[PDB]
């Protein structure tokens, strides 16, 4: 009653399930969907399923790590921008807002009535997620490795030179079941886009 | 945007929360208020100094052909010949509520690089020129002190409003729709203690009637 | 005095037969013989615990925050005990004391006594703790029917004057005192420099007065104007000139 | 920042040379510019960028109508070090430019 | 720790009692030993102790107003310093901020299982708390008179030079069992030792 997870029904059930996906309003509010909130949903089958995710798909364990370290650490920094500001903030702070904006954008948000999002298997799962974060971890390596010497990338330059690129990586949801082999091939034609672009 | 959970003890913390939010403000827009005088009185002098510099900048200007006239032509005896500063400049700080304000000093370190310049034809227009132009950077020092005091106010009276009102629109209705969250969840409480306290006593009268 | 005792060992229902007797003595020195009656009620926090337990006694069940539901009535027939009346020249005040809980005046015992008496006076622990006697503070304490009891005839023509002024410029002193902390000694000019001195003597010379210095009225109002001769005319602008021409010159 | 610089004019640099702000360390460069009829607009860029980017300036002269070329590259210096002026030519009377951080 | 003051066993207690020590969970989080904070807790029996503080120790009743008056107004430019900062802070406040933090750590600070500090008796007490308001009273008594055309210590030549004065006080807490009649001439030692410095 009144979207208050502080409930006697609802918090009866919380000690009893495993997995939990709490749903937002202010993600409804939004036309963000699904609306579950990443922050407060978790599940306890992770420790159940990473010895299948060590025969099957052996690389996404890394990745989940990284992906909800990324949407936690734009929590921590969204509390900063809506008090002191924009203009303040670090290098390696303004990739992770826009990386992790990527995230909600393409990965989190579904439409369910569209013909290739109504149902998306694993390896579509997987597959982009896997360019979401080499993508936040090469721009990584701009940021870090060239530090503060050289006149060096400081993001404003990347946003304009990989327009095209972002464009690719803003439109991995687009692949329907009409091909299953190209797009596993298509996420690594997305990635060697993404492997010289930082060469140049 | 609700905080904690309601106990009857964090309605008195949530309050408490909401005191130093309220004296936030107003300990800090008077502070506000008291950058924004002295920002708006910098301008004025700013202004009135301006159309000064002007002025001196015309009578030296003026005193330039003077010397002209009497005393053949200076644009490559005097531009050849520099090697020190005879003019310089030392940053001193200044400060109004807790803001340290860049100012400058100057002094001379005179050693005369144009001891003898002229000295057979003019030499008179010289050294008149030369108080005409040492005044001017007396007054341009001037000027900068409030120049360099007048760019650092105002990106540090931004900051400060931002804070005022970040203190206005993001913490304070978060605490006070907090604290209305924390009323109205210890009024259903009283409700369920009603409810169960009259129960009993329905079920005393009925043993009671039997008994 | 009429003294009337209630510990804490004898019984809590003697707690409230105790201000309806002292109430009934007060009601027969009033308007029965004809004199002026000044009654003190403390505490009145602890009466409506003794309201409280003879309530759950009967089995009744409690209200807002375990107080009963007819407690704004059984403070009304012990509050409304007062005035004066028509062809007696006796009358009745009351200055009922009672303490706040965790300093909340959203609790119903200084809520429910704030709908039916006619203005607060405030002690605070701000004042307690800087050795202030008696700490009162006169910003948020209000006296509904001042401006009746005080005029010409009553006490003297300048005191609906003095006590607006001074009113006025402990506001505006204490809004300077902060400036003092935040801004600068420095940067606060001179009249508000005036303020602060006027702080520093008002509530160790006016509100501080200790336990056994029995100022009268008159006494009262010249202390007052003491604090106001310090600043100069033009700045008074509560008091009227036809009475600021006397009682600033001394 | 201890020298002031001035980029000025050529009637402007001469007389506040004679006033005894002018400096010159062989090393690294004049702390002053003249700007005559056949300097091109770059040559002013550069020598700005260098008393911006050097220590000792404190203060940049500069006449107005010298600024008025250079005006996009000091609209972007927004620091409170070095302080730049715009003081009035022989010709050219007065005013803009600071009042862009006021309106 | 909790139901600060309105709770049912706090609240009818404090209607009957006469004297209570509010013990502080926040100075006990910063382990200041003991945690009895001084701004909620009271005593009443002010009014029927100074009969005896008039005949056995004269000293003490001019002190213990001062000495709580120090420590509120500390408390009140605490919450300025947070806010605005040290920075814009006066003379005769900075005077208050460097006495009431020595009154925190030696005269409020005492450790129960240390041999010395487990038991401080009153001659002790009013000892060492009449150095530390004399020192008050002479660094007040040095700026106030003094100011705006004598060159006067605005307080940071006096913190560097007292150094070893300020070190006497800190040390006052040390004195023991040992002594009665050394503590006590230790404590005029260090007060001659003051007269001099605001001689100067």
């Amino acid at each position: 009653p009144g979207g208050d997870f502080s409930d006697p029904v609802t918090s009866a059930t919380l000690g009893i399930v495993q997995v939990f996906w709490g749903l937002d309003k202010k993600l409804a509010q939004r036309k963000h969907f699904p609306s579950v909130n990443w922050l407060i949903s978790y599940s306890k089958y992770m420790r159940a399923l990473d010895e299948y995710y060590d025969k099957h798909f052996t690389e996404f364990v890394p990745l989940r790590t990284k992906a909800k370290e990324i949407l936690q650490e734009e929590e921590d920094l969204a509390e900063i921008v809506q008090l002191v500001g924009k203009a303040s903030l670090a290098e390696t702070d303004k990739i992770t807002l826009e990386v992790a904006k990527l995230i909600k954008d393409d990965f989190l948000q579904q439409n369910g009535y569209t013909p290739y999002d109504r149902f998306c298997p694993f390896y579509k799962t997987v597959g982009m997620l896997s360019n979401m974060i080499a993508f936040y971890d090469m721009a990584r390596r701009a940021v870090e490795t060239t530090a503060q010497s050289d006149n060096k990338i400081t993001w404003s330059i990347i946003r304009e030179h990989m327009g095209e690129i972002l464009y690719k990586l803003s439109s991995m949801k687009f692949k329907d079941p009409v091909k299953d082999g190209e797009a596993k091939i298509k996420a690594d034609y997305a990635q060697l886009l993404e492997d010289m672009q930082n060469a140049f | 945007r609700i905080e904690i959970f309601p106990s009857r003890m964090a309605q008195t913390i949530m309050k408490a929360r909401l005191k130093g939010a309220q004296t936030g403000r107003n300990l800090l827009k008077k502070k506000s208020d008291a950058l924004t005088l002295r920002f708006r009185q910098i301008l004025k002098k700013i202004i009135e100094t301006k159309m000064l510099m002007g002025e001196v900048m015309r009578e030296a200007a003026f005193s330039l052909a003077e010397a002209k006239f009497t005393a053949g032509d200076f644009s490559t005896t005097v531009i050849q010949n520099v090697n020190k500063a005879q003019v310089k400049i030392r940053a001193k700080k200044d400060n109004v509520a807790g803001v340290t304000l860049p100012v400058f000093e100057h002094y001379h370190e005179g050693t005369d690089s144009y001891e003898l310049t002229g000295l057979a034809r003019g030499g008179e227009q010289l050294a008149k020129l030369k108080r005409n132009y040492a005044k001017a950077v007396e007054l341009l020092v001037e000027l900068a002190s409030l120049q360099t005091s007048f760019v650092t106010l105002d990106e540090a009276i931004k900051i400060t409003n931002r804070r005022v009102n970040a203190i206005e629109h993001v913490i304070i209705p978060r605490i006070e729709r907090t604290l209305a969250y924390i009323i109205t969840e210890l009024d259903e409480r009283e409700r369920e203690e009603f409810y169960r306290l009259k129960k009993i006593q329905e079920k005393k009268k009925i043993l009671k009637e039997k008994s | 005095v009429c003294l009337f005792l209630n510990l804490a060992n004898d019984p809590t229902i003697e707690r409230i037969i105790t201000p309806r007797l002292a109430l009934t003595t007060a009601e027969f020195l009033a308007y029965q013989c004809e004199k002026h009656v000044l009654v003190i009620l403390t505490d009145m926090s602890s009466y409506a615990e003794a309201l409280r337990e003879v309530s759950a006694a009967r089995e009744e069940v409690p209200g807002r925050r375990g107080f009963p539901g007819y407690m704004y009535t059984d403070l009304a027939t012990i509050y409304e005990r007062a005035g004066r009346v028509e062809g007696r020249n006796g009358s009745i005040t009351q200055i009922p004391i009672l303490t706040m809980p965790n300093d909340d005046i959203t609790h119903p015992i200084p809520d429910l006594t704030g709908y039916i008496t006619e203005g607060q006076i405030y002690v605070d622990r701000q004042l307690h703790n800087r050795q202030i006697y008696p700490p009162i503070n006169v910003l948020p304490s209000l006296s509904r029917l001042m401006k009746s009891a005080i005029g010409e005839g009553m006490t003297r023509k300048d005191h609906a004057d003095v006590s607006n002024q001074l009113y006025a410029c402990y506001a505006i002193g204490k809004d300077v005192q902060a400036m003092k902390a935040v801004v600068g000694e420095e940067a606060l000019t001179s009249d508000d420099l005036l303020y602060l001195e006027f702080l520093q003597k008002f509530e160790r010379n006016f509100i501080a007065q200790g336990p056994y210095e029995n100022r009268t009225v008159y006494e009262t109002l010249d202390i007052g104007w003491q604090l106001l001769r310090i600043f100069p005319k033009e700045m008074l602008k509560r008091i009227p000139q036809s009475t600021l021409s006397e009682f600033y010159p001394r | 920042g201890k020298l002031i610089a001035v980029i000025g004019d050529e009637d402007t640099v001469t007389g506040f040379l004679l006033g005894g702000i002018g400096e010159l360390n062989k090393n690294r460069h004049p702390n002053f510019l003249v700007v005559e009829k056949d300097t091109t607009i770059n040559e002013i860029e550069d020598t700005f960028r260098q008393f911006l980017n050097r220590d000792d300036i404190g203060i940049i002269l500069i006449n107005q109508y010298i600024a008025e070329m250079v005006r996009h590259a000091l609209d972007a210096h927004q620091r409170s070090i070095p302080a730049v002026l715009e003081i009035p030519s022989k010709e050219h009377p007065y005013d803009a430019a600071k009042d862009s951080i006021l309106r």
